[PDB]
């Protein structure tokens, strides 16, 4: 029903998720009702292989923070049909976050979240730390933005 | 490769880049297309070690490792107040305040 | 290279960098004349009464970062900021629009 | 048909990348 969802197309595809980023990665499967799944994760400079099939959806996530990250320079990897046995490559890396939305990541990993109104700064940053990272609003994001083309 | 510096006189703080192949005078002219100081009147430091004309940024320790975009490599300058060369003067940027209670 | 412009802190420190890469800030390209704006009476210079120098350096440094690697195939690093000086950047990348 | 999820096979090592 939703946009952004794996199919069962039951057609076995290879894959090699690789993290070429310096964050512990969380995988992030979107079911066929296109919810995510979490499956184990990844230490920076590792590769795994995986068992997963053409037209299923993954992104991949800060396994701490639930940043978002990128996978082949992009925020959806889908598999295809391995060519040649060839499994698929799935490198993870790091986005170009804003300095606003570095600062703050960095701000939320020394803060506890009932603390973030104690602390001296502009007040609207207030919401600006409680809004986290989460894969359901970037999944809506993805999906507006799949409508427009 | 590129490296990525601050080239630093007194309280004024160039960044700019420029290739570990290219030479200190060639960074001199850059320097003299900002400030309009001729490289006659200049001399470039690495700590306290002045840079010699002739030397690749490279070979003086300005590479990838440790002249990056995010951080990147301090060069001092120093100009010839008429016929004598200033002493080479950085001054100190700020200091930043003791973490909150909150931030321990 | 080419055209750069002057980026002054509270405190006074002068910072002088390229203009593409200060245009990363949204604020500073408000406040710069540029093309559009008004290049015979050029704005190259603003000044920060409330960011201090330990914190506009480490913008600088962001504006080369995000010029660098934005669109590149190549292997991102982490920006990198000292807990002590987290809160006033957040200020300031907020105040910037960056 | 069955629905078949992703899964990591038993034979599987980590490797560096």
């Amino acid at each position: 029903r939703p946009v952004l969802r794996s199919v069962n197309s039951r057609e076995p595809s290879q894959v090699i998720f690789c993290n070429r980023s310096p964050r512990v990665v969380l995988p992030v499967w979107l079911n066929f009702d296109g919810e995510p799944q979490p499956y184990p994760t990844l230490p920076p400079g590792t590769g795994r292989r995986i068992h997963s099939y053409r037209g299923h959806l993954w992104l991949f996530r800060d396994a701490g923070t639930h940043d978002g990250l990128l996978v082949n320079q992009t925020e959806l990897f889908v598999p295809s049909l391995n060519v040649d046995g060839q499994p698929i490559f799935a490198n993870i890396t790091l986005p170009v976050y804003t300095l606003k939305e570095r600062c703050l990541q960095v701000v939320r990993s020394l803060v506890k979240p009932e603390n973030y109104r104690r602390l001296d700064i502009v007040r609207s940053l207030y919401e600006d730390l409680e809004d986290h990272p989460n894969v359901q609003k970037d999944l809506e994001r993805l999906t507006q933005e799949r409508i427009a083309h | 490769m590129d490296v990525f510096l601050m080239i630093r006189r007194h309280k004024t703080t160039i960044f700019t880049d420029a290739k570990e192949s290219s030479t200190v005078f060639e960074l001199k002219r850059i320097v003299e297309g900002i400030l309009k100081r001729p490289p006659d009147e200049q001399r470039l430091y690495k700590d306290d070690q002045l840079l010699d004309d002739g030397k690749t940024l490279g070979e003086c320790g300005f590479t990838s490792q440790t002249a990056r975009p995010q951080a990147p490599a301090t060069v001092g300058l120093a100009f010839r107040a008429d016929d004598t060369f200033e002493a080479l003067c950085i001054e100190p940027f700020s200091s930043p305040p003791e973490l909150p209670d909150v931030m321990k | 290279g080419g055209m750069y412009v002057k980026l002054i802190s509270s405190d006074g420190h002068e910072f002088i960098v390229k203009r593409e890469h200060a245009l990363t800030s949204g604020t500073i390209k408000a406040m710069l004349s540029g093309p559009g704006q008004f290049a015979e009476n050029e704005t190259n210079e603003v000044n920060f009464r409330e960011i201090p120098s330990h914190v506009l350096s480490k913008v600088c440094m962001y504006f080369t970062y995000k010029v660098r690697y934005t669109n590149s195939s190549t292997e991102i690093p982490e920006f990198p900021i000292a807990p002590e000086i987290a809160l006033e950047l957040l200020m300031a990348a907020n105040f910037l629009d960056c | 048909l069955e629905t078949l999820a992703p899964y990591i096979p038993m034979d599987g090592e980590d490797f560096q990348c």
